[PDB]
């Protein structure tokens, strides 16, 4: 039941999803942080400098 | 240019596909004031736009 529970429903690892989720959206946060501007005149360290 | 458009009606000429010599800029003096916001007013050469 436990196979076939979590190979049918992606729901039920809800407990583990939601930190690998929360970790790949902190991290993909910060690199859209990286995008974002700040009130800059560009949020492109490179180009800024 | 020889004759420039007036200031309600000022003219708009796109420039693109070509190489652009800012050093002509840069290095000039008849330039009274070059007071350059968004980017370095000396070192224009070294971007891409």
């Amino acid at each position: 039941k436990i196979q076939d529970s979590l190979s049918s429903t992606p729901s039920a690892l809800g407990k583990l999803q939601d930190v690998v989720n929360q970790n790949a959206q902190a991290l993909n946060t910060l690199v859209k942080q990286l995008s974002s501007n700040f009130g800059a005149i560009s949020s492109v360290l490179n180009d800024i400098l | 240019a020889t004759r420039f458009a007036s200031v309600y009606a000022w003219n708009r000429k796109r420039i693109s596909n070509c190489v652009a010599d800012y050093s002509v800029l840069y290095n000039s003096a008849s330039f009274s004031t070059f007071k350059c916001y968004g980017v370095s007013p000396t070192k224009l050469n070294d971007l891409c736009f």
